[PDB]
C-alpha cells in the first residue's frame, strides 16, 4: 500500500497474508474457518501455498499467527477465459485445519449481491496489505492500510487504455499518491458499516502505483458473492 | 421503509406487506429487540474489530 498508515495489532482480524514460492506474495480474506477469499492472478500455478492469519509484522512474533496449508485452491470459472484481461480475478482457498477464531482471527462479512452494491456505492472503503510502500519497494514489514475513494465508472474509462468491465471497479484519489500495490493482490477492499466491515471488493490491478491520473482497479465482490457463499459451506 | 434510511434496520432492509418493514442481519448475528438493530449471536461475529488494543481507554 502506497501513502497508507501502520494498522494496529487486531484491526484487520480478516486479513491473511500468503507464502510461497515468494513470501508475502499476496494478501487474502478470511470468508470462515476454512477458506480463504483472494485474487487468481496469485494462485494459477496452484504450487504449494501457505495461510498466515492473524498476522501483523510478517519479521517478527505477535504469538496471534496462525498457518495453514492450502489444500485446494478454486480461481473463477471464467478467470482468464480471456487471456491477460484480469476479468474475474477473484479465487478460494480451502485450509488443511480450521483456524481458530479470537480477536486477531475474525471472518469478513459478506453481504447478498444487492447489499453487497449497495455498501461499495456508498463510496468509500479500506484497503489492506503487507505490498510495496514505494517505488520499487520490498514488502511492507508491518500491514498497511489506507482509506480510498470509490471513483465515477466515466472516469475510470479515460484513465486507462486497458479496458475495465463491469465485474470491477476503480478507487483512488484524484492526485494519486495513495494506492494498494504490488504484492497487495487477493487483499480486501472493506466497506464499513456501522462498525461492521464487509467486503466489496478484491484488490487486483493498476498501472504502476499511486500516478496521478490512474487508479487501483479491484474486483467487484457483488458479481462473485454467490459463487463464494456456494464454494465455502461449511458442513 | 428501506427507502429512507434503510428502514432503521442497522444491516438489510426488505419491504412486507403494508408498507411493512422486515429488518435481517448477517451470519453471527440476530435481529436486536428493537426487531431493527443487530447483535453478536457468537463469539467473534464476522466484520468487527473486539481486540481494541488491550485496554487503552475508559472501556
Ligand atoms: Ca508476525
Amino acid at each position: 500500500v502506497v501513502g497508507g498508515e501502520d494498522a494496529k495489532p487486531g484491526q484487520f482480524p480478516w486479513q491473511v497474508v500468503l507464502n510461497g514460492k515468494v513470501d508475502a506474495f499476496c494478501g487474502g480474506s478470511i470468508v470462515n474457518e476454512k477458506w480463504i477469499v483472494t485474487a487468481a492472478h496469485c494462485v494459477e500455478t496452484g504450487v504449494k501455498i501457505t495461510v498466515v492469519a492473524g498476522e501483523h509484522n510478517i519479521e517478527e512474533t505477535e504469538h496471534t499467527e496462525q498457518k495453514r496449508n492450502v489444500i485446494r485452491i478454486i480461481p473463477h470459472h471464467n478467470f482468464n477465459a480471456a487471456i491477460n484481461t484480469y476479468n474475474h480475478d477473484i479465487a478460494l482457498l480451502e485450509l488443511d485445519e480450521p483456524l481458530v477464531l479470537n480477536s486477531y482471527v475474525t471472518p469478513i462479512c459478506i453481504a447478498d449481491k444487492e447489499y453487497t452494491n449497495i455498501f461499495l456505492k456508498f463510496g468509500s472503503g479500506y484497503v489492506s496489505g503487507w505490498g510495496r510502500v514505494f517505488h520499487k519497494g520490498r514488502a511492507a514489514l508491518v500491514l498497511q492500510y489506507l482509506r480510498v475513494p470509490l471513483v465515477d465508472r466515466a472516469t475510470c474509462l479515460r484513465s486507462t487504455k486497458f479496458t475495465i468491465t463491469n465485474n470491477m471497479f476503480c478507487a483512488g484519489f484524484h492526485e494519486g499518491g495513495r494506492d494498494s500495490c504490488q504484492g497487495d493482490s487477493g487483499g480486501p477492499h472493506v466497506t464499513e458499516v456501522e462498525g461492521t466491515s464487509f467486503l466489496t471488493g478484491i484488490i487486483s490491478w493498476g498501472e504502476e502505483c499511486a500516478m496521478k491520473g490512474k487508479y487501483g482497479i479491484y474486483t467487484k465482490v457483488s458479481r462473485y458473492v454467490n459463487w463464494i457463499k456456494e464454494k465455502t459451506k461449511l458442513t | 421503509t428501506c427507502n429512507i434510511k434503510n428502514g432503521r434496520c442497522e444491516q438489510f432492509c426488505k419491504n412486507s406487506a403494508d408498507n411493512k418493514v422486515v429488518c435481517s442481519c448477517t451470519e453471527g448475528y440476530r435481529l436486536a429487540e428493537n426487531q431493527k438493530s443487530c447483535e453478536p449471536a457468537v463469539p467473534f461475529p464476522c466484520g468487527r474489530v473486539s481486540v481494541s488494543q488491550t485496554s487503552k481507554l475508559t472501556r
